[PDB]
DNA sequence: GTCCCTGTTCGGGCGCC
DNA sequence: TGGTTGGCGCCCGAACAGGGACTG
């Protein structure tokens, strides 16, 4: 039917060989039901152990629906896969809706020589059965090459809608379609449903206006102790690595000698003025920060406690492209891991809308803790890369 | 017979050729057994005679089977395995009897001559060439190649396990309510039918397997409990592990310690309270399995209390999905944790232990969290769900820990149980400076070349002390300085440090460490009533960090 | 750059099938 | 007997990666 496009791995790289992690009974039953239907329609085929590659698979369940979604953790294959103006107006729209257009890829065949690398394995409960393996025959959801090959077909489908609605920005990333407009809520939702009816012929909410930056703030006191000024000097000293205009001469000279931490230090007029000048400098935007599409985005997250989470997105140290906060549930039934997984999704969603790329996360969590529960709270169709850090208690104190 | 299933296409690694190793000398008994096996396998098409057109060879041998009567023909395919393609192993784990659901009727039967009944890829057969000596100087040694899966080849396990899955697929599809646990050639079959109707379903399975060339001999067809399965005995309403025999030595070697700990690990799945920390500690630094290691007093004590656990009768029960999974964790000494998983009180599904030491410095709450994570993952494998936990930690203790700890940490639904020793935090750092407590400014400095160092403090009350160190590091002198301040202060103390390394260790509130210096610091922190630890950036002239920095830098730096 | 001290992974021995 | 293969488990040490501090 459709001529296949030859795709190959990067030079000197083999396919992915990543082990399947344990899946719950509800996820395996969902994956088994999905794979039997996908196999019935020629989308996947069973394979044996002579295929040496493997990529982990799981499933997520949307909030209020008994429908599951098959997720293949393809980011190892995406890195090994051989390699458009990002819409700058998407981040300045009133409402943006995310639509899963992953089903569109299933109508385009995949290069026969490449299907071996799409292998995955369905596990069984209590190892009743060996793992049952499959590979992809069509463009797979979650693969970096799927939106690339389907690019020409996606433009044909979106052409009439984009012409009829020029004030609506439609952007595609992986299996997701981002639709932003300045229409009033309700009118916007009518256009989203209109586009859904448009996508059904072929077959088969975000408010980026309110995304604000969290600047570095400084304490305000009528009475300063030696401890208060020591905490303030160390914070401004770190901040001067980001804002070279920060000076700490008049504040630190108040600490000369060997004093008790609870001793009261009256701020002199010079130290008082130096502090006020530092507050204005911290309001200014970081200078000389230019986004490099060829370098990775790095996202660091700090647990601030009481449901508060701060994060920074940079490519070079102290060159923050964005610094924000993510405050959530403030109770005794708080789930740290759940709030963290939700935080990395919101941060990734923002990075896609702003720069069109997914960031690499430095997660403040034990590796085993994250891998045990992170899939239980995932709701996105993409998965970002992440490493696990042993955070210093210093960066936590700097970003409040 | 030989299965009519399609072969699995297998290639060598690029640029490689088949093995060319010659046969090693064999015993007369070994030879007589191999010719009897090879003559029969040739009559059945399982092996074919080759000639000079085949230039490969691999040494073969034989060992006794578990029944200890028949012989198991093996091939030392180590060279061929290096040059054979990679496989993706399909066996993802070992089934456990605690995950078996209660069935009305149970059968356990094996496929006979499993490997030798699955055909091998025709283009790959010539690489499995071997030579069997016969009655030499009366008839030369016959050269054969394998037409079926050989024992000793890398691909045989995964190819057989996958082939067995394809063969069982139509029967599972037709009989979705017949549970079939498939491990190698062994089949556990369970139904909710009466024993008569169950046996007819078994014969349908046997006929199904026979259609795919897999026999099921009656000698390996178990029909009554207890069933011998995967090293257990399956009774109708309970299961037990086959008897475990610990070594009986007076001069334990490293090999004996491995067999001891290995069998104890295997016993901990149903025997509660097994501990292997002191025994496994005896292996730190050893090199040879023959080294006789003298048992320490607590290692011999640990062995003695394990023996008493194994002398008790113990059994497990089967899984009822309509009830919840409950995991209860008991704290043992020195980072050791045992647990029991059950659904009805005093009816363990299984037990287990956890004692993996993670991190140089940790506390009992961190380890309990790690044990919960391990039990959760292990529960998802066996049962497909997370258990409800019963933990010997106060709700307030957990609230205090996850409040101050900078990492994301979480424990699923859990209820407190008063089973001492309870898990608690042995000290707490103040959030604010302490009024009326002496303020210590600590610092250390070490010389990278000479390894000489200095640690000390200055206080707001005029006290100062400097201690010289040898064979130290900058990081150690910073910890020595904090330790020095703790020793020379009262029950309440403010400490200011410039070392975020030392600050990060102490804020995590460890109660145990691999470092003796950190352990001495922990012991001081427990004796204190109030400690406040603060941080200042180094080399910035912030008093009195500036004063102590000049004291410890003199003579070792600049 | 190096040294230090973390962290994880991999492969060795043993255990079990 | 000794000499094979694969899965999983445990515990160990070697071999890495990543971040912070150090030298003149
Ligand atoms: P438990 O209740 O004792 O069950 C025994 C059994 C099963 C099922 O567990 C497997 N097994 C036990 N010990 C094994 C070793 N050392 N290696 C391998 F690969 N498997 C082992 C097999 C065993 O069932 P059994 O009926 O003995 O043999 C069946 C078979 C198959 C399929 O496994 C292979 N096999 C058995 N012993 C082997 C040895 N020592 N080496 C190799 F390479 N392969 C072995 C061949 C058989 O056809
Ligand atoms: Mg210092």
């Amino acid at each position: 039917p459709i001529e296949t496009v030859p795709v190959k791995l990067k030079p000197g790289m083999d396919g992915p060989k990543v082990k399947q992690w344990p899946l719950t009974e509800e996820k395996i039953k969902a994956l088994v039901e999905i794979c039997t239907e996908m196999e019935k329609e020629g989308k996947i085929s069973k394979i044996g152990p002579e295929n040496p590659y493997n990529t982990p698979v799981f499933a997520i369940k949307k909030k209020d629906s008994t429908k599951w979604r098959k997720l293949v953790d393809f980011r190892e294959l995406n890195k090994r896969t051989q390699d458009i103006p990002h819409p700058a107006g998407l981040k300045k729209k009133k409402s943006v809706t995310v639509l899963d257009v992953g089903d569109a890829y299933f109508s385009v065949p995949l290069d026969e020589d490449f299907r071996k690398y799409t292998a995955f394995t369905i596990p069984s409960i209590n190892n009743e059965t060996p793992g049952i393996r499959y590979q992809y025959n069509v463009l797979p959801q979650g693969w970096k090459g799927s939106p690339a090959i389907f690019q020409s077909s996606m433009t044909k489908i979106l052409e009439p809608f984009r012409k009829q609605n020029p004030d609506i920005v439609i952007y595609q990333y992986m299996d997701d379609l981002y639709v932003g407009s300045d229409l009033e809520i309700g009118q916007h939702r009518t256009k989203i449903e209109e586009l859904r009816q448009h996508l059904l012929r072929w077959g088969l909410e975000l408010h980026p206006d309110k995304w604000t930056v969290q600047p570095i703030v400084l304490p305000e006191k009528d009475s300063w102790t030696v401890n208060d000024i020591q905490k303030l000097v160390g914070k401004l000293n770190w901040a001067s690595q980001i804002y070279p205009g920060i000076k700490v001469r008049q504040l630190s000279k108040l600490l000369r000698g060997t004093k008790a931490l609870t001793e009261v230090i009256p701020l002199t007029e010079e130290a008082e003025l130096e502090l006020a000048e530092n507050r204005e400098i911290l309001k200014e935007p970081v200078h000389g920060v230019y986004y490099d599409p060829s370098k990775d985005l790095i996202a660091e997250i700090q647990k601030q406690g009481q449901g508060q989470w701060t994060y920074q997105i940079y490519q070079e140290p102290f060159k923050n492209l964005k610094t924000g906060k993510y405050a959530r549930m403030r109770g005794a039934h708080t789930n740290d891991v759940k709030q963290l997984t939700e935080a990395v999704q919101k941060i990734t969603t923002e990075s896609i809308v702003i720069w069109g790329k997914t960031p690499k996360f430095k997660l403040p969590i034990q590796k085993e803790t994250w891998e045990t529960w992170w899939t239980e709270y995932w709701q996105a169709t993409w998965i970002p890369e992440w490493e696990f850090v042993n955070t210093p208690p210093l960066v936590k104190l700097w970003y409040q | 017979p030989i299965s009519p299933i399609e072969t699995v296409p297998v290639k060598l690694k690029p640029g490689m050729d088949g093995p060319k190793v010659k046969q090693w000398p064999l015993t007369e008994e070994k030879i007589k057994a191999l010719v009897e096996i090879c003559t029969e396998m040739e009559k059945e098409g399982k092996i074919s005679k080759i000639g000079p057109e085949n230039p490969y060879n691999t040494p073969v041998f034989a060992i006794k089977k578990k029944d200890s009567t028949k012989w198991r023909k093996l091939v030392d395919f180590r060279e061929l395995n290096k040059r054979t393609q990679d496989f993706w192993e399909v066996q993802l784990g070992i089934p456990h009897p605690a995950g078996l659901k209660k069935k009305k009727s149970v059968t356990v039967l094996d496929v006979g001559d499993a490997y030798f009944s699955v055909p091998l890829d025709e283009d790959f057969r010539k690489y499995t060439a071997f030579t069997i000596p016969s009655i030499n100087n009366e008839t030369p040694g016959i050269r054969y190649q394998y037409n079926v899966l050989p024992q000793g080849w890398k691909g045989s396990p995964a190819i057989f396990q996958s082939s067995m899955t394809k063969i069982l697929e139509p029967f599972r599809k037709q009989n979705p309510d017949i549970v079939i646990y498939q491990y190698m050639d062994d089949l556990y079959v369970g139904s909710d039918l009466e024993i008569g109707q169950h046996r007819t379903k078994i014969e349908e399975l046997r006929q199904h397997l026979l259609r795919w060339g897999l026999t099921t001999p009656d000698k390996k067809h178990q029909k009554e409990p207890p069933f011998l399965w995967m090293g257990y005995e399956l009774h109708p309403d309970k299961w037990t592990v086959q008897p475990i025999v610990l070594p009986e030595k007076d001069s334990w070697t490293v090999n004996d310690i491995c067999k001891l700990v290995g069998k104890l690990n295997w016993a901990s799945q149903i025997y509660p309270g097994i501990k292997v920390r002191q025994l496994s500690k005896l292996l730190r630094g050893t090199k040879a399995l023959t080294e006789v290691i003298p048992l320490t007093e607590e290692a011999e004590l640990e062995l003695a209390e394990n023996r008493e656990i194994l002398k008790e009768p113990v059994h497990g029960v089967y899984y009822d999905p309509s009830k919840d999974l409950i995991a209860e964790i008991q704290k043992q000494g020195q980072g050791q944790w045992t647990y029991q998983i059950y659904q009805e009180p005093f009816k363990n599904l299984k037990t287990g232990k956890y004692a993996r030491m993670r991190g140089a410095h940790t506390n009992d709450v961190k380890q309990l969290t790690e044990a919960v994570q391990k039990i959760t993952t292990e529960s998802i494998v066996i049962w497909g769900k997370t258990p409800k936990f019963k933990l010997p930690i106060q709700k307030e203790t957990w609230e205090t820990w996850w409040t101050e700890y900078w990492q994301a940490t979480w424990i699923p639904e859990w209820e407190f149980v008063n089973t001492p020793p309870l898990v608690k935090l042995w000290y707490q750092l103040e959030k604010e400076p302490i009024v009326g407590a002496e303020t210590f400014y600590v610092d250390g400095a070490a010389n990278r070349e000479t390894k000489l160092g200095k640690a000390g403090y200055v206080t707001n009350r005029g006290r100062q002390k400097v201690v010289t160190l040898t064979d130290t590091t900058n990081q150690k002198t910073e910890l020595q300085a904090i330790y020095l301040a703790l020793q020379d202060s009262g029950l309440e103390v403010n400490i200011v440090t410039d070392s975020q390394y030392a600050l990060g260790i102490i804020q995590a509130q460890p109660d145990q460490s691999e470092s003796e210096l950190v352990n001495q610091i922990i012991e001081q922190l427990i004796k204190k009533e109030k400690v406040y630890l603060a941080w200042v950036p180094a080399h910035k002239g912030i008093g009195g960090n500036e004063q102590v920095d000049k004291l410890v830098s003199a003579g070792i730096r600049k």
